[PDB]
Parts: structure tokens; C-alpha cells; sequence
RNA sequence: UCCAUUGCGACAACGAGCGAGACCCCGGCCGCGGGCGCCGCGGGACGGCCCGCGGCAGCGGGAGGACGGCGGGGCGAUAGCAGGUCUGUGAUGCCCUCAGACGCCCUGGGCCGCACGCGCGCUACACUGGCGGGGCCAGCCGGCGCCCGCCAGGACGCGCGGAGCCCCCGCCGUGGCCGGGACCGCGGGCUGGAACGCCCCCGCGCACCAGGAAUGUCUUGUAGGCGCCCGCCCCCACCGCG
């Protein structure tokens, strides 16, 4: 579902100023991000509202940590396809920071942003690079083995 | 801030701590066929608290199980579909549930199938391997 | 005009035997106004097979593939035209490049 | 943290266990996913409430369920304020202390002095292994008892479980002394 | 944005609730003696199950639009585990049945208007969602 | 942690019997640029090219000092 | 009695014969601050604080 | 062991009983109260009806209530 | 010293090789060119830098950076061993059965028989759970429509589409209970030439309330938990490979 031609071009016509795409376990968030109502839409769904629920505050990160002066004036078409649930939270996290550090733009605050970003969590601007793993014969698991009978 | 106890339904003691639906599961410990529910068709609600159930319920949830196709109880529910004799649907509960068992266990032993003879050298006929299935039960 | 977009559809195991061929549709259909390479996702054929050819030992399996490369280009142009495209692209043996049209 | 209890007085009086138990960084909740484990002490310095809600996810029936235990934080976290009137984080903060043995034996048996992450690293695990068994057949919820566990030993009892095992290592460390 | 700026359960319950009244669905009852599907033991225990389940066809037809999915896939959405057995659980489907009938009743309604393929929602449906969720936008 | 062999490591030697100005004490790119002047000092792959100019940067290290 | 606290410098190296003690050399954190050897286990590095009940005794 | 799932009369002892808490979950009533969590959820259900409680945390497992003032 | 006969140092040794490594495959990141479909080529990371401690090879720590100190695999030396396979082959020496056949076909049955002892598993022993509805979500890589049917499925069509765990709300309320689904009595279907195979539905609700001596496997996208796909297949996965 990720890694698709149609990353979010379900926008029709909709030119928007800045991109950015936040990624983790197999799950691509991209947000389109133009100045707007200071609204961010995930999933054609509000901010507010998310599957994980006790995860809310980690996909507004840094809504209360950046400052809400750069969210003002911004609306944020993000999509995320692949993953399953938590991955989809971290991604749209990752992706909402970035593409406010597009939108300072030249003001040397992209760099001072980016270190308060690394400062309350990286992750918010670095990509997680825990990614999965493959399984082996001779294993259900990957690690983990079968039970050996006469040692 | 009411509730009766054990009700003797069918020679069963139900008692009212149950839920009713959940209760007249065990009717006598066999031959439910309300499947859960189709007791609510008849007449009253999942949590009527067991206890709680007048004795103008009692007579008509014991109406629909004499008379199981009357409130939507379909052929496709039902304990016993085309009887061997009867060729009817037909719901068996209590006693009569066993007592119509020994009565097709005694049409197995009279035809001498291959399912009588295992019933009789009480063996599985149906349960494929038995090479290792019954182990401390120690039978033949 | 007989005028027809025409699909060519080349298939190829071997990546860099393919990705030459690639080079050559572009270069004789440049003329003729051939597509850019739309490549097919890899169309992996797996079979796993275990190693032992009696089935005694630790279990050790063979993991097999056949990543087979698709590519594929449509050139609106003369079937003449189309012609010369298939004599000008380098044969590769084992190669396979098929035409359908639309 | 939770929106609801704050983090900002809440330290702790033990200077052995005062680096190793993570108070300046709590995340709103504590889920933070992070490679903790990996690199050799990248765990201490891992929230004190993220360190709880990964313990209570173990036995496999509960294993990997981290909302699961985030909401029996909050729903332990939140028994704790009501009852004690003080911040339950720093119940928690306290009983880490508390349930942490200052002396194990090795063979070397041996006493032996228990390094500070230890000390936390048992704390943990000991403030969830008993409410998991003190609510395996009990009508009690797992939370509620996880509040009380996690309050009993930071005021310090013997009853809580966790200093019922803190007071026996010591009680064998003091065999071996 | 409306619809999917609603949470889905307030929306669904509130849908449910005026499909009721309205008249519109009226449930068939050969079909209110069934559990939703295979991989239920037991049948519904919140009541008119109906209603409520048909809010949400017409919650997930109305996101869908071009898509125009059938009875069988939109059923797909409300498959569960089957278990209860020695072999390990397997992920199963809902009754058609049930999910037809609802279908039917919305196309019969002209809430919902018959593609090629699938199913659509209709314009009368369209506004029908919209102004549902306007009523409760907040 | 990562040990040098004796192909990443022999060839380090050459290249600074041969070369002394144009490496430098550290400088891992530009011993990679010296490193990888084609026939000069011809190393197949990067990943052994680079791991030979991180053993030519330690040895050129080592000889600015003694 | 009351137990003093103390302060690793340094860690000599690993014991038990199975591995997995270590032997740390230990300055008691207050007033005289006695310089020394204490055998730990569980994970421990350099400026570490530790709380020793025991005191008196001394590891080789 | 054994529970009421049921109170009678002793129904405005239970009130009085839950008032004379200072919080309570519907399964802190199951063990104070030989009552099932079911009766003492209904029961709990018209104590904040009366007014006399509030929710701290409402989730699907447990909700805190904790009394309004009952001083 | 190392992960390593991996290197250092000492030293009648001095240099080489093979194996190790390098290489190959996939992954994370940046760029280029293309784009029915994300898929071709290039960079990038090297114990480079920094601080210690070291002649040294390196040994801990610090950042910077997708990535950090052998990422998850393939390949695999010199020798071997009475390991296993003549039942995989038009591989094969020898006895070659060779026509009332040990050839080759067809039917019926077995290979699945069960006082029992063991190995790999699965499902359990529940309130971190079962039971109802409400969201939503993958990846290997991926078809559906419509009507009839509780279902399982069937008819008739077209060109196409996606999990569970989890979450949200009720419910049961410690009861071998709605924990558990073993056995067995009807049926309804499927696939085939034919069930004995499977599916489904209404009964029926066994042991088991955490396991004795012992014994296994495991270091971050890990164990575990959860589903899904394929392999072989008329039907069918508690298996294997993913």
C-alpha cells in the first residue's frame, strides 16, 4: 500500500507549497503541506481523532513542543498507507515535524527547530532505522529455533 | 431488588445468580436447542436476572419447546432434523435426549454397521488416530 | 495512415543483458519515437527445495529464484518503422521482446 | 504525563539510584518507542513510566500489548492520586527505591553489593510479578492491585511483594555476610 | 472532512438511531434469528443489531464513492476470528445475507444506486450522510 | 572492533611507501581521492577502497608524529 | 549500622569464575572517604554510586 | 466466593456503605461487598444518578469513581 | 589483539596462496534517468573523527550521521566419516525376477489399524480474559460482481481488490462459569467415478485451575503474542517455507 505510484495525488488539482514524507515498519505517511487553516488532516480525518487513542498526544508531538505559532496558517493533507497501527502513528508524527521545518524556509529557525526536534525526541526528524527481519529454516522465528530432542 | 433462586425447570435447579440466557443453558445438562437466544422470541430479554422470571414466562418459554417451530425457531435450528422413524424436526431435551441416543445406538447394534461395533468395543468412530489418544485411560 | 501505438514488451532473466537491450529500443525508436522504459515490478518465480535429495539431516532447504525483468516501451509509429526497430535492436539470445497492438 | 499528573517536583531521596531512575524526560505518554535496549546503559536513561509499562507486558498471553499497559498505568496511576492525595508519579519514583536490595550474593555464596541499575532493574520487575500473580484468579483488577503495590512499597512495607523479596535477598545476603 | 471529521461510533449509533424511527431499512425477521456470521457463536446481544449495522454500510459505502463495493466485500469488513477449535483460529467473513438485505433496502430508498460491478451511493444517500453528520459536526 | 586483513592492510603500506604528500592525517575522503586515482592504486569496490584509505588515514596518523 | 554510601573510580575487571561479578574499586561518598576494592553485580561504570550495608568488608 | 448478584433491603445499606468510601471501582464493591461486579455496576450506575459520586477515568474495564463531597 | 590462522609484537626465517575476509543478495538514506506498475544505475561508512588507555593490532567511552563498530541471508578450505540415499532419474556393478511375473493394467482393502511408552506441535487452564456489536490496519504480494441460501455453499456473470492482534462501548463477574472444546446424536452442503476427506449447523460441554525429576530455544524490530500467504492438493494444515 505504500511505495505506490499514487503517494497522495487523490488531491485533485490542490498545488501545495511545501512536502515532506515521515516513514516506520513498512508504512510511507506524506503530507501536502500549503498555508492554511492551521488544520492537519491524516487519513481525510482531523488531528483530534486517531485509532490508537492513548497515542494522540505522540501524533501531536510537537504541536505543544515546537509552538503552536508555525501550526497557525497550515493545512496538512498527510496519507498513510502500510503498517498497521503505531506505525502509522510515528509516521504521521515524523512527517507533521518535517514539513514545519520546510515551512520556515530560509529563516536560519529550520536549524534551531531541528535541534529543539532532537532534543524532546529524534525520531521526530531522523527516520527509525528498526525496520523487520527474515525467517530462517529450521524456526517459527527468525532468532528463536526449533526444540531439540536428545540435546 | 428482587430475585427468586433455583427453579425447577425440566428437573433442573436453575439457580437466579445467572444471567437467563447464559442459565437455561443446561437444561437438566442436556438438549438446549435455543441456541443462546430464541427465548427472547418467545418472550423475554438475555438478562432478565433468571430469578426474576414470573411464572406466565416459564409457561410460555415451556410452550415453545414443546412447539419449537412457532416464533421463527427454523428446521435449520432444532436438536433432531428428519428422525430415523418420525421423519420430522423435532426438538429432544432432558431426559428424552439420552433416552432417543440409546434408541439409535440400539438401531446401530440391530444393523450391525461398522460405527456399531465400535460403540460396543467403545472405541472412536469418527476421531481418525488412535494410536495416541487415550493415554493413563489405560482401555481397550 | 496506418497509424497504431505499438507495445513492446521485453523480458529478459539477465539484468544486464536486458538493461543493454533497454539502451537499444531507445537509440532505434528514437527516430521513430519510441517510450521511456516503464519497468514491470520484478516478477520473482520462487521455489524452495530441501537440499537433500533423501530427506535425513538437519533440514537445509535450497532457496531458488528466477527474477525475471519485464520492460516495456509503445511507439506510435510506421509498422514498417516498428520493423526496422526489431533488425536495429541488438539480439540478445534468450531474450524475449514481443509486440502487441493498440 | 497522562495530561493529567505533572512532572516537575517529583524526584527522588536515594543517591545511589540518583542517575539511574529517568525523571527529567517523560514523554506525554509513556510510549516513546526507542532502542533502549540496545547500547550498554541506554536503558537508564529510559522514563521511569515507560520502564513500568513494559514490565507488566510479560508471560506471553500479555506480551507486546504496550496500550494495554499504558491504560493500566493510567488506570493505576490515576487509583494512586485519589488515594494518596500526592503525585503518583512519584509513587512509583519512591518505590523504585524501596524495592531496590543493596546487597545479593554470588558465589564468588557471597554477599555482593547491587550496582544502581540493578537495584532499579529488580525494582520493576518485582512491582509487577506480584500483582500479576496477586490478580491471576482474583476478581481484583491487575491495575487496581498494580496501584497498591506500587504504593505499599514506596511508604515501605514488608506486605508489599516486592520488599517481601528486597527483604529476603538481604535477609540471605546477611547469611553469607 | 464532515462524516470523517465525526468519530465513527457517535455517527454510527445516532445514524442507527433515526433509521429506526424514520422507517427507513425495516429489518426482516428470517434474518434477525442469525449471528452475523460464521465466525460468531453467538448471535447479537445489543438488540436491534440491524439498525446499528446498517448505519455503518452506509458510513463505509459513503467513503468509498468510486470504489463501488459489493455485498461480499463490504461484508469482508465485518469478518472476525473463528474459534472455539483444537486447530489454531482462522480469520473468517460476515453473512451475506444480512448485509444484502441491508443493501437492498438502501437501493430501495435510492439511498444507494445500482454501477457496473458494484453498487454506489446515490445522490438522495449522499446528502442523506452529509447532513446527518452536519447535525452533529462538532 | 573492525580488524584490519592483510589485503586492506599491505596495500595501506604501499600506497603510503609510494604516496606521502598528496594523503593527509586526517582526511578519510581525501585518502579515499588519492586512493582511487585509477591506475595509480587500483582497488575493486568501494568498500574495500574506503577501508584501505581508513587504514592509509590510521598509518599517515601514525607518521606525522614519529 | 546506618548504611554508607560510596563511589566507584574505577572497574578492575570481572570475577565469579562464571563471569558476571565484577570488582570495582569503591571511595565511601562522605568525610574520610576510604578508598576501597567492593564486588558488585549487575552493570556498573565509573562514578556510579553504591550503598554499601555491609562496609567493613574488603574485596581482592 | 460465593456473591449476591440481588441486595434487598440491605440495598440503602450498600448506598451508605459506598458514601462511606473516600473512591471505589465497580470491583472494589465485588470484594468490600460479597456483591457480583454486575449488581454493584447497576447499583452504581443510579450513584451517580443521586449525585452523591463522580468518574475520575471512564474505560471500558474500569471507571474510578471517586464521591463528590459526602463530608 | 579478533568475530576469525583477524591482525600485531617477539622471532631463521622471509615472502606468497587457499580457506577467513573480500564478494553476491536484500534492507535502511541521498542522488540521477525513466515511469501501465516504483524501478534501473551511481554515491554513502571508513573504527573516519574526538577523548582516554595503549610501540602496536586495537580497548572502552563522545558525538556527527538513514545507518557504528561481523544489519537479517547466499557462498563456502584441507581432509574426512563404512552418516543418509540403489525407493528421484535412460546414474550404476552384481543376484538380473522375466509370462499362473517382482513387468504392466483393473477392482476391493490397507499404508490412518490400537492394552500401551516417546519426539515435533496445537488448544487450554481465563477478569492483562471469554462473549456481543463499533472502528480501523498489513506485508509475502494481492480479482471480483449479482442473485438464492442461517450457513456451508450453488446458479448466472464479468475484469478486477486487503488481516488479525489492537482500540471503543456494553456484558459476564471468580462459578470448572459465557474458562475449555475433547468426544458423540441428527442434519445441510462441497470436491470426485466413488468418502471413509473436508466444511457448516443444532445439540452434547471430557480432562485441564499453571504441571514431578528433568530438557529446549533465545539479544531490537529480538523473544513472545497475532494473523496472512504459498509448498504439496480432487477434498483437506494442528506441518513446513515465507
Amino acid at each position: 500500500d505504500l511505495l505506490e505510484r499514487n503517494d497522495i495525488e487523490v488531491r485533485e488539482r490542490d498545488k501545495y507549497t511545501v512536502h515532506t514524507l515521515g516513514k516506520k515498519k513498512n508504512s510511507v505517511a506524506v503530507a501536502f503541506v500549503k498555508a492554511g487553516k492551521g488544520d492537519i488532516l491524516v487519513n481525510n480525518v482531523p488531528l483530534a481523532l486517531v485509532r490508537p487513542e492513548i497515542l494522540r498526544t505522540k501524533v501531536s508531538e510537537p504541536i505543544m513542543i515546537l509552538g503552536e505559532s508555525l501550526f497557525k496558517g497550515l493545512d496538512m493533507n498527510i496519507k498513510v498507507a502500510g503498517g498497521g497501527h503505531v506505525s502509522q502513528i510515528y509516521a504521521v508524527r515524523q512527517a507533521i515535524s518535517r514539513g514545519v521545518l520546510a515551512s520556515v524556509k530560509d529563516e536560519a529557525a529550520r536549524s534551531e527547530l531541528r535541534a529543539k526536534l532532537v532534543s524532546y525526541d529524534r525520531q521526530l526528524v531522523v527516520s527509525d532505522p528498526r525496520r523487520c527481519e527474515a525467517k530462517k529454516f529450521g524456526g517459527r522465528g527468525a532468532r528463536a529455533r526449533r526444540q531439540k530432542s536428545y540435546r | 431488588n428482587d430475585y427468586r433462586d433455583l427453579l425447577r425447570m425440566f428437573n433442573t435447579n436453575i439457580q437466579g445468580k445467572v444471567v437467563l440466557e447464559c442459565a437455561l443453558v443446561g437444561i437438566k445438562g442436556i438438549g438446549r436447542r435455543f441456541a443462546n437466544v430464541a427465548l427472547k422470541k418467545a418472550n423475554i430479554d438475555v438478562h432478565k436476572r433468571a430469578g426474576e422470571l414470573t411464572a406466565a414466562e416459564e409457561d410460555a418459554l415451556m410452550k415453545v419447546l414443546e412447539d419449537p417451530l412457532s416464533h421463527g425457531i427454523p428446521a435449520w435450528m432444532l436438536n433432531r432434523n428428519n428422525d430415523f422413524e418420525s421423519g420430522k424436526d423435532m426438538h429432544i431435551l432432558v431426559n428424552t435426549i439420552a433416552s432417543t441416543h440409546r434408541a439409535d445406538l440400539e438401531r446401530l447394534r440391530k444393523t450391525r454397521c461398522e460405527r456399531g461395533v465400535r460403540h460396543h468395543h467403545n472405541l472412536k468412530v469418527r476421531g481418525q488416530h488412535t494410536k495416541s489418544t487415550g493415554r493413563r485411560g489405560h482401555v481397550v | 495512415d496506418m497509424h497504431q501505438k505499438y507495445t513492446i514488451i521485453v523480458v529478459g532473466k539477465d539484468l544486464k543483458l536486458v538493461e543493454r537491450y533497454v539502451k537499444s529500443i531507445v537509440k532505434e525508436g528514437r527516430a521513430f519515437g519510441i517510450s521511456g522504459p516503464c519497468r514491470a515490478p520484478v516478477r520473482r518465480l520462487t521455489i524452495t527445495t530441501r537440499k537433500s535429495p533423501c530427506g535425513e539431516g538437519t533440514n537445509t532447504w535450497h532457496r531458488f529464484e528466477l527474477r525475471m525483468y519485464k520492460r516495456t516501451f509503445w511507439v506510435t509509429c510506421g509498422g514498417n518503422d516498428i520493423s526496422t526497430i526489431l533488425s536495429k535492436t541488438v539480439v540478445i539470445p534468450g531474450i524475449q521482446v514481443t509486440v502487441e497492438v493498440e | 504525563l497522562f495530561n493529567k499528573w505533572p512532572l516537575t517536583d517529583v524526584k527522588c531521596q536515594d543517591e545511589s539510584l540518583e542517575a539511574y531512575i529517568s525523571i527529567d524526560n517523560h514523554s506525554f505518554v509513556p510510549h516513546s518507542a526507542g532502542r533502549w535496549s540496545a547500547k550498554r546503559f541506554r536503558k537508564a536513561k529510559c522514563p521511569v513510566v515507560e520502564r513500568l509499562t513494559n514490565s507488566l507486558m510479560m508471560h506471553g498471553r500479555n506480551s507486546g500489548k504496550k496500550l494495554m499497559a499504558m491504560k493500566t498505568v493510567g488506570e493505576a496511576f490515576e487509583l494512586i492520586n485519589l488515594y494518596t492525595g500526592k503525585n503518583p508519579v512519584q509513587v512509583l519514583v519512591d518505590a523504585v527505591a524501596n524495592s531496590g536490595p543493596r546487597e545479593d550474593s554470588c558465589r564468588i555464596r557471597q554477599s555482593v553489593d547491587v550496582s544502581p541499575l540493578r537495584r532499579v532493574n529488580i525494582g520493576i520487575y518485582n512491582i509487577a510479578t506480584g500483582a500479576r500473580k496477586a490478580a491471576f484468579r482474583k476478581v481484583r483488577p491487575f491495575a487496581e492491585c498494580l496501584a497498591e503495590e506500587i504504593m505499599n512499597a514506596a511508604a515501605g512495607a514488608d506486605k508489599s511483594y516486592a520488599i517481601s523479596q528486597r527483604n529476603s535477598v538481604e535477609r540471605i545476603a546477611v547469611s553469607n555476610r | 472532512s464532515s462524516v470523517t471529521r465525526v468519530p465513527a461510533d457517535v455517527f454510527i449509533n445516532s445514524f442507527a438511531a433515526h433509521l429506526k424511527n424514520r422507517g427507513i431499512i425495516k429489518c426482516p425477521a428470517f434474518t434477525d434469528y442469525v449471528k452475523t456470521g460464521v465466525s460468531r457463536q453467538y448471535a447479537p446481544r445489543d438488540a436491534d443489531w440491524f439498525y446499528i449495522k446498517a448505519a455503518s454500510v452506509i458510513r463505509h459505502f459513503y467513503i468509498s464513492g468510486s470504489h463501488s463495493i459489493g455485498v461480499a466485500g463490504l461484508a469482508r469488513k465485518y469478518s472476525s476470528l473463528q474459534k472455539g477449535k483444537t486447530t489454531p483460529h482462522h480469520t473468517k467473513r460476515a453473512s451475506c445475507k444480512v448485509i444484502r438485505s441491508i443493501v437492498s433496502q438502501f437501493l430501495g430508498q435510492k439511498l444507494l444506486i445500482a454501477g457496473e460491478r458494484g453498487r454506489h451511493i446515490s445522490p438522495n444517500g449522499r446528502k442523506m450522510v452529509e447532513d446527518f453528520a452536519e447535525g452533529l459536526q462538532k | 572492533g573492525k580488524v584490519r586483513t592483510k589485503t586492506i592492510k599491505r596495500a595501506a603500506r604501499k600506497i603510503v611507501e609510494n604516496n606521502y604528500e598528496s594523503l593527509k592525517p586526517k582526511d578519510f575522503q581525501n585518502n579515499k581521492a588519492i586512493c582511487s586515482k585509477r591506475n595509480v592504486a587500483i582497488i575493486p569496490s568501494k568498500r574495500l577502497r574506503n577501508k584501505v584509505a581508513g587504514y592509509v588515514t590510521t598509518l599517515m596518523n601514525r607518521v606525522v608524529k614519529g | 549500622p546506618e548504611p554508607i554510601n560510596a563511589r566507584v573510580i574505577e572497574v578492575l575487571g570481572r570475577t565469579s569464575s562464571r563471569g558476571g561479578i565484577t570488582q570495582v574499586k569503591v571511595e565511601f561518598m562522605t568525610g574520610e572517604k576510604r578508598q576501597i576494592i567492593r564486588n558488585v553485580i549487575g552493570p556498573v561504570r565509573k562514578d556510579d554510586i553504591l550503598v554499601l550495608m555491609e562496609s567493613e568488608r574488603e574485596a581482592r | 466466593k460465593v456473591d449476591y448478584p440481588a441486595d434487598e433491603a440491605a440495598m440503602n445499606e450498600a448506598l451508605k456503605f459506598i458514601k462511606n468510601s473516600k473512591c471505589i471501582t465497580h470491583t472494589q464493591i465485588c470484594e468490600r461487598l460479597r456483591v457480583s461486579v454486575a449488581l454493584a455496576k447497576r447499583v452504581m450506575r443510579q450513584l451517580v444518578k443521586s449525585g452523591d459520586f463522580a468518574i475520575v477515568s471512564k474505560s471500558s474495564r474500569m471507571t474510578i469513581f471517586k464521591n463528590m463531597t459526602k463530608k
